[PDB]
């Protein structure tokens, strides 16, 4: 299969400064015709996971304009323009190229 | 984006079989995949399997190969998953999700909806 | 209302926006400046009701009353002086896009627009308005039949539905909108108080 | 972008008060703020205070609080600044600048004009 | 208030090679609705300071096409595409978010 | 003639440069719609990378 | 004249992973009015050299959509989006500002 | 993009002169330069010289200055290069290429065509 890593494994955040989390992958996730196949998922404590970023650097419905993605090849970064007090939880990194689907260990983000 | 569409909690015993049912008619959106995701509390996610509602083609994982059975009932477009010989450690939460993505020359479309999720536990 | 432009930026987007604004101003100024047995029929005039409506509109403060009575809903019924009941309708929107977004930033020293879709939207709206003003310009103030620019399909259907007539006439006229459009008229009317209003004259079938 | 609009040089004595006038009718551009900036030779800039020409609302710095007084004369739209008890170290150059910035959904506008600057010195 | 630093504090330049100067700030200067609030000022010896860059990465009247700005968050960079012999002087970094306005120490640029 | 063939500024410049008296210019410059209604346009020779045509404007006399 | 260097001098590549090669130059190659004057040439064993990248970050006829260039000033990078098995050979870096034209040493790329 | 338009192989002796002719009428594209590039096997490229087909202006390299002679015959638009006193080490391959580039306010045009190349060797 494919093995994923995240960095860091713990990142406290302050209400008013940006933040960045990096997902690193195995052999390139880049498809053919175009576009990557990596996604960023969010999960609040107790509720059900909600999609945050899909297909690298796009956004779905909802997800107010302070989340973004960047990167090409094997390293990707999720960046928060201006974090708020409602972004505590766990972040997950997902692939979509082959089908031994694997999720990342999960990065914990809490308020400082 | 929780839709509150799932079965109830399940308490079982080792050596038996467990069945989880998910109805795929209230997702409010057409889907091409019904991927199942399991999660043990205190850890991360992990893929379980997928079946296509159009015909019923099944794709599993290597670890769960030969143990889990995924079937589709077209009476109401419902999906059933059956696990056999729960040799403990299976106390977790199961989610049925709609997950489709399409790409073209100019523009990418996606649809991702997660469910409420059921809780399955095994004990003496 | 637009008066002048002061910023002298270098970026091409500013140049395009300024050119489109100049075209808008020129169109507004042009519209402001525009202000057998056959011999037994009769030479009775064709357009007379529209002339009376425009003359009533030209009176003191009636346009102000109409504008003040159409601030919350786009469609309403307003009564003029003497006695008359005429439908009034508002189309498009230029009191929010150009007065709140572009005017406060152009009237500066170092204007700069870091986007590209605004040019497309502004050019579309200005193209519509310039098409209307040009079609008024060519035909010397009277046009027939009314083109799609002055009256869209949905607006015409809404006007027909709101017309105070019976049901059979509405059924017969809503299925043949081409004919009722062919026999209509349009008169360009008073320009003042930053609001432009004109008169559309639609036939009322009786037999 | 120097506009050459200020008063002349000033030489004073310790314990007295100093007055500096800047006329805001020759800036050739409409301004919403008239921020005053002082600079001691051989060092960098430092903010001093601002007053709105529309009404006269004043905003100073903590260090200069309770010592400097700004007023506006609408006879020619001129601004006056008064400093009291120049306990030396105040030998510097003062600039009155027009400083306005506005932002919208699509596009940002700015106006920044600096003045010639006056020289204020204190000595025995 | 807010404390600013610049880098470097001395940078000789050659007539034909590019140059870059970095302004580092305190807690994020990023505003709400959009755009930063940082400016780059120039000062020639003896004359009055003239604006160079406003609101991060835009340009005012004049300022021929060889100056640029970049950065988002807390770090910003002023870059010269191709310097000339008329750029000697002092550079200043300014903020516009709160109102204890604080200019930077100032970077000196001289011909080598 | 449509607006595409002759803009307002060009028409006003042509009227001002027209060798006539002042009263005729005053009467014709305030009613540009009428003088535009009675004009004519003729398409002319094409050669030497330059396109030229003829515009015919009425000259009021009484 | 002008002296150029390349990095690295040997770079095996896997059929499916990206690759990047850096060209470093002497005093800035940047021209006046605009655009750089650096080119990337390719040569297969036996045949004649074929142009790959011209004027920094543009592409000529042919050269399928997996080659790209980047950089401004004195450092430039050639990046392969997704290499194939038909990219073995030698890469060369060329200048166009003055006229002591000087090709680089040449980077060898072979399949691993 | 090899065009297969060059002369044949050449074997010579030290102390003599060598002539290489390249015809520039079959490049299928108009060119403003006919740059000549030499390459010794086992090493990299090295720029040699250029002549403009319009008039015949010659630009050489410092190392090759005073030794190489370039001429143009307008009978068929052919270029000739002559090297004198081949004191060994000249065993290499020569290419005649078309190389033109133009820039404007918005848009850059280029034309680069390489030739088959000839082999010139010297031995006893």
């Amino acid at each position: 299969d494919i093995v994923m890593t995240q960095s860091p494994l713990s990142l406290p955040v302050t209400p008013g400064e940006p933040a960045s989390i990096s997902c690193r992958s195995s052999q390139s996730l880049l498809h053919g015709d175009g576009y990557n196949y990596l996604d960023w998922y969010l999960q609040k404590p107790g509720r059900s996971p909600q999609l945050l970023i899909y297909l690298g650097s796009h956004r779905a419905s909802g997800v107010p304009d302070r989340f973004s993605g960047s990167g090409s090849g094997t390293d990707f970064t999720l960046r928060i323009s201006r974090v708020e007090a409602e972004d505590v939880g766990i972040y997950y990194c997902m692939q979509g190229l082959q089908t031994p689907f694997t999720f990342g260990p999960g990065t914990r983000v809490d308020l400082k | 984006q929780e839709q509150s569409v799932q079965s109830g909690a399940e308490v079982k015993k080792p050596g038996a079989s467990v069945k989880v049912s998910c109805r795929a008619s209230e997702f409010t959106f057409s889907s091409d995949f019904i991927h199942w995701v399991r999660q043990v509390p205190g850890q991360g996610l992990e893929w379980m399997g997928r079946i296509t509602p159009s015909d019923g083609t099944t794709t599993y994982a290597q670890k769960f190969q030969g143990r889990v059975t995924m079937t589709r009932d077209p009476s109401t477009g419902t999906v059933y998953i059956e696990l056999r010989r729960l040799k403990s450690e299976d106390t977790a939460v199961y989610y049925c999700v709609a997950y489709d993505r399409v790409t073209t020359s100019a523009g990418t479309g996606a649809t991702d909806i997660w469910g409420q999720g059921t809780m399955v536990t095994v004990s003496s | 209302n637009i008066k002048e432009n002061k910023c002298n930026g270098t970026d091409a987007k500013v140049k395009l926006i300024k050119q489109e604004l100049d075209k808008y101003k020129n169109a507004v100024t042009e519209l402001q400046l525009l202000m057998f047995l056959g011999f037994l029929l009769g030479v009775g005039s064709a357009i007379a009701s529209g002339v009376a409506v425009c003359k009533v509109l030209h009176l003191e403060g009636e346009v102000n009353k109409i504008k003040s009575a159409l601030l919350s809903t786009n469609k309403a019924v307003v009564s003029l002086s003497n006695g008359v009941s005429v439908l009034t309708f508002k189309v498009l929107d230029l009191k929010n896009y150009i007065d709140k977004q572009l005017l406060p930033i152009l009237n500066k020293q170092s204007c700069s627009i870091s986007n590209i879709e605004t040019v497309i939207e502004f050019q579309q709206k200005n193209n519509r308005l310039l098409e209307i003003t040009r079609e008024f310009s060519v035909n010397a103030g009277v046009t027939t039949p009314v083109s799609t620019y002055m009256l869209t399909n949905s607006e015409l259907l809404s006007l027909i539905n709101d017309m105070p007539i019976t049901n059979d006439q509405k059924k017969l006229m809503s299925n043949n909108v081409q004919i009722v459009r062919q026999q209509s008229y349009s008169i360009m009317c008073i320009i003042k108080e930053e609001v432009l209003a004109y008169v559309v004259q639609l036939p009322l079938y009786g037999v």
